């Protein structure tokens, strides 16, 4: 999807009936893809940061439409959780799709220290799984599938220092005058 | 004319206004 | 500039849902960590100081390297150069400003000239630098009488003498510097912040009459912005620049490559 | 006509529930310095006991009969709580039972979602059997309402729902602490539940306080694709507290 | 979860939309006697101007990729605004941006509609090429995203959408004043735009303010018999005001 | 000239010993809601978790050198605490650590008992190995001084006692919180030890604040029958503190 | 900052014992001159001042010294250096620190470029010295756009110019920099203070332009700790340091050598 | 601002707390 809209929208399937990850991302701000936006881009212009992060999820699909996810973001100090159950002791928010779109959830800034690198090394901010509390159910006569989007924003919490150059952009070669 | 940042002094040596420092917040 | 900081939280069982909200509203949704975790409480230091615009830009970058060739023969015809001033030539800097559609400020300009030797000595070197505005006579020689800067500004610098520096006051003829510029000419051509930023040109010449060694001055230019306001943030250039006053970026039989990188499947990063 | 519900470092939502009951309406607490006899200082792990804790989706269909799981036990593996299960010989909590089950418009169908006090079942037999420790302790999973055959039946419980599995008639099943989910109208239930027991606290193993049971007492009916829905259930304790702190039982 | 829109002599409505959304949070007003800089009494036709002028509704499919238009010029055919728009050098107002479109409860989509202030767009090639006047000009038809050769590839923009146009990322865009339609919750979205340049009035023609932006980030799926449909704009500028009174120039 | 500690559902005596030391003069405590930055309700286990956890006693003879274990870690299996540590990201504490050795009026001998923070022992090799997580991870064994080939030597902690493991002489060992076991005196020594480290709380696995370590500086010499005395650890932790509830880690 | 002072002391025939007690409690036995000996009486000056943490690590040392080889051909493609940024490298320091397990202080940061000359000239020569924090991209050319630092803090220095210096406020993302390190990584590796103390890297590049006299740029850096506080103090280093953030010391195939000199007889010193 | 150690002025000349000089005690 790399170079369309289509990389921005997560598609979900009436067809499974499971506990079934959807996506998952690492959590630090100038982690991928989450780089790229907004907050990740500026970000990418220190060295250090620390905060709470808002994500948001809006379904698309059909008004008729019904589902419940589960929004999960799981403490580093472990690796990626493989089931629900190892997803959901973590912090987490059950979304019930209804009338409002939209659900906001949190990242609770959560580390050992005050801030953070914004460039990483190995070390992890945890990630955000996606899973399947119930099932995407439609009526008859409906699409199948259903698109949901992710957005993110700091908290009151969030805070950056130590000013320096962004790696997100570069310039080889010279500009035409 | 010295402050309290994140005591010194500071007054302008330079009779134009953009001469001047760095701003306050 | 503090940071608020964090509350107790408890075990809300609600009629009333934050968390829920629509964006369609086009609103980011007002949504903070108690409201949805059981929180500690955190008296927070976190200062956004640094967060602050002048701090941002408030840093001097480089904009221009304008390199002149000494040529003893003919040295009192060539030996000048010029540049038509802007930011615009170095992404760097131009990322940044091309954050928000305006931006007000003075600025400081500082200069690094460089001398690299080609005879086995320097000898001295005296350079010039008018500053020429879109209307002043242009110099079309190493002693063309504009040289004499009867009103413009120049300043001049020597082999020894420390980096000079200046400051200078935002200029242009309206509230603010344009960043970009939805508009054409008064010709309808040059789609293009072209159209306004001419801020003129800077000259430099060596003084120093026609001597003995041939050599090379790199003057690099660098600028602060100070005493800034901005208006209307945009997203970030996302790729290269490829020319001055255009967004323009597709290039010469090559991708379109942004910065994102790939991965192999979304349940796993 | 809402909800939002938070525990520990997790937070339930429903875009649509009846507003939940409370157990006999008395809001849980720890134990009353006059009623305890547990006279050692008692443990509180709070946060990360008294946190929801998500069970394993169980699937109705148009033919399920019915199921249950009983408390505590069911999350004698859910973190520190199972573990300070064991770990202790005596325990007390209330918690929250959440169970949901979305659909759609499209669907017809209805549970009794009912929570049950000191729950003896009895096993299906004539004459000296009784129930086997194993069968009333599934843990998460919970018995499903299944008709045949049991490697030993001689300690099996009834699998005789409507006779609510103890010889009392469902229906004078809402005595008790009940909701329904009636698709057509609401996708979750909710359910408080203090400490009820006629002593300060109890073995976590030897005994089950509670019993939650649910029963389809209206098939899921429906013309759309998907006529099989899966049913979560997603509890939190509250006010954990464990005496007798000693080794780890097995 | 409503709204009714007046102006000039022209009213909107919508049974369904998301509390419209105000420009960088300041409503539209006239000239500050301290900013301005056009010496003459300007001219302020009010009802007239300052009215609902409704577009060329543009087709959406599950192929379509994206539109814009440009603020003013757009509506340089639109009665007296346009008019006084050509007949006087400088001009200045903010808009009311209504983008409706309806749908029904079994399709999905969404669009971002978001408006954009200087927005300079990029030509799709290598080198000195710019941008030719007559094609950040279109009117009230606007601009698709058509990939497929046009008649001077040499001056056209980019057909490239999701860069939003100028080497910017497509959900980096929200940085701007903006909504969203998304079919399953809203039916129409709307924006009041005070004027926003750093002059006190500019040229009408010479130059667009504004420019809004719509695209279809979540494609425009639907088991029905209708699977196109259309998106039409209504704007309304406000404080209409123009100097520079002379001849109409064309 | 006595003693008695209690902790927990435990309670500790020594009929003989030299008043017990407070590490670097601070006694254990929760949270400064002005320091924390875990910006979550965290979980204190109290009597479960603060209580007395007693090792695996290890075997001094007239020729043994020394041994050590760190903290956290060396409590990973005791109950609640060690499951809290593991289930939680992030933990805190201080103990109490109570080292213990009996043997009669006709014994010589004494050891050197020194709590640690942040020791960072070095590989006993020259050039790029490092030490290899599982090696300063042994849990309630700890490590023995064995001067016989370990099976992969590359990332094998030197075995140099007398240099504190470290490159820091044995005898300026004092200036850190210490006491002496001199069997002719004493009979046991404790230690209360705060969290200490630059951070709020961190990660229970991927760091041991902590790292006790005894040292026989005077050979146990006797003309009695038994000539191998066992020296008994016995640990309380302190004030237990955990956020980041999630999934037990492995 | 005072030293008490010492008092007439007298013929003590006590049932009291001080002299008298027990290191295994772990306290250093109060005992004072006069408890033990009939002394005089001493007005004390002497003054601990100079025994201050800040004014022992309050002074400037060496870190670091960042040899440059100017290349002419392929003049933009090397001719940088680059320093992943750290103390452990240069045991004067080290050692001092490594007295106690955490540091906390703002550093006052001292540069001494030293150009060798190699052609019979030196020519001008301009260097530059950019900060670059972990993230931020990596030169990786002479003309690297990364040289415009638009954000950066780079720093200019040119043959003639006095010694550069700057000040840097205490960095890390936790309340002190580690000293040592009992811990691995998220990945269980890397068992070492090198797990945290990750600063980012400091990098300098010869800004002077393609020309004439080969020559080498010895950039040595050095270090002031300022405004200084310090915890649980440690045994001292006994032996040669083998590698940065490691403890190892074990050398090849040579004595483990302390600094403790061996004696005959200790009836003899 | 001026004192004694073991009379001088001192203020400082710089915006940022590490800018100063070596701390008192
Ligand atoms: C003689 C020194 C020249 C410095 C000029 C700084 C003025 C910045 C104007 C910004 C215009 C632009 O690049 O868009
Ligand atoms: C660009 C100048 C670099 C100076 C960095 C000083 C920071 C000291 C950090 C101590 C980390 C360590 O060596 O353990």
């Amino acid at each position: 999807y790399i170079n369309s809209e289509n990389m921005y929208s997560v598609v979900l399937q009436s067809s499974i009936n499971a506990p079934d990850k959807i996506f998952s991302i690492r959590t630090d701000v100038a982690s991928q893809p989450l780089a790229t936006t907004l907050i990740g881009e500026i970000s990418s212009y220190f060295t250090h940061w620390t905060g709470s992060l808002r994500f948001s999820f809006m379904f698309c699909g059909t008004a008729n439409t019904t589902v419940k996810l589960l929004l999960a973001y799981t403490p580093p100090g472990i690796a990626e959780p493989t089931t629900r159950k190892d997803a959901m002791l973590g912090t987490h928010v059950i979304w019930d799709v209804g009338l409002q779109s939209t659900i906001s959830m949190v990242v609770p800034w959560i580390s050992a220290s005050h801030y953070r690198n914004t460039s990483p090394g190995r070390s992890t901010s945890g990630y955000i799984t996606c899973w399947y509390q119930t099932r995407l159910v439609i009526p008859p006569q409906t699409p199948p599938t259903a698109r949901l989007l992710c957005f993110v924003s700091g908290c009151k919490d969030f805070c950056l220092r130590m000013a320096r150059d962004t790696n997100l952009h570069l310039q080889s070669g010279a500009i035409a005058q | 004319a010295q402050v309290s940042r994140q005591n010194y002094f500071n007054i302008n040596y330079f009779k134009d206004a953009a001469s001047n420092g760095a701003s306050k917040l | 500039l503090v940071v608020p900081n964090i509350n107790s939280s408890n075990p809300t069982t609600s009629n009333s849902a934050p968390a829920l909200d629509a964006a369609e509203t086009g609103h980011t949704s007002s949504v903070q960590p108690e409201d949805v975790i059981e929180t500690r409480y955190v008296q927070t230091s976190q200062t956004r100081d640094e967060m602050s615009l002048e701090s941002f830009l408030g840093r001097s970058g480089c904009i221009h390297e304008s390199k002149l060739e000494v040529t003893l023969a003919n040295y009192n015809k060539e030996n000048f150069t010029v540049w038509a001033i802007n930011l615009q030539e170095m992404a760097q800097i131009r990322r940044k400003f091309e954050l928000f559609t305006y931006t007000r400020f003075d600025s400081e300009i500082t200069l690094v000239p460089c001398i690299s030797a080609l005879s086995q000595d320097i000898g001295h070197i005296t350079m010039q630098y008018m500053y020429v505005p879109p209307g002043a006579p242009v110099p079309n020689s190493r002693d063309d009488y504009a040289w004499q800067s009867g009103t413009n500004a120049s300043v001049f610098w020597q082999h020894g003498q420390a980096y000079p520096r200046f400051s200078l006051p935002f200029l242009s003829v309206a509230s603010a510097y344009y960043m970009f510029y939805d508009g054409y000419d008064e010709q309808d051509q040059n789609y293009g912040t072209a159209n306004t930023n001419n801020m003129g040109s800077l000259c430099s010449r060596i003084v120093t009459e026609k001597h003995i060694h041939k050599v090379h001055i790199m003057t690099r230019i660098y600028h602060k912005a100070k005493h800034v306001k901005a208006w209307c943030p945009r997203p970030p250039r996302a790729l290269e620049y490829t020319r001055a006053h255009r967004t323009n970026f597709k290039i010469e039989d090559r991708s379109i490559q942004t910065a994102i990188v790939t991965r192999p499947i979304i349940t796993t990063a | 006509r809402i909800i939002q519900i938070t525990r520990g470092d997790s937070t339930i939502t429903s875009q649509d529930v009846a507003n939940a009951i409370v157990a006999y309406g008395v809001w849980p607490h720890y134990l009353s310095s006059k009623d305890a006899s547990a006279i050692d200082k008692p443990s509180q792990p709070d946060t990360s006991s008294n946190r929801f804790y998500t069970l394993r989706s169980v699937t109705w269909s148009s033919s399920s009969k019915g199921w249950w799981w009983k408390l505590p036990d069911a999350l004698k593996d859910m973190g520190i709580f199972g573990e300070n299960m064991f770990y202790h010989y005596l325990g007390r909590s209330g918690y929250t039972i959440h169970v949901q089950c979305n659909a759609s418009k499209f669907h017809q169908g209805t549970l009794i979602v009912a929570l049950i006090p000191e729950h003896q079942i009895a096993s299906a037999l004539h004459g000296n059997v009784n129930v086997g420790y194993n069968y009333t302790h599934p843990g998460e999973t919970g018995r499903e309402v299944k008709a045949e055959t049991r490697l030993n039946p001689d300690l099996q419980p009834t699998e005789e729902y409507w006779l609510n599995f103890d010889g009392t008639l469902l229906g004078n099943i809402t005595i008790f602490p009940h909701q329904f989910i009636n698709l057509r109208s609401n996708n979750s239930a909710t359910i408080i539940a203090p400490y009820v027991n006629a002593v300060p606290m109890d073995s976590m193993r030897s005994h089950n306080n509670w019993s939650l049971v649910i029963i389809p007492i209206c098939p899921l009916e429906t013309s759309s694709a998907i006529n099989t829905i899966p049913i979560t259930i997603s509890i939190s304790p509250m006010c954990a507290e464990f005496s007798g702190a000693r080794a780890k039982r097995q």
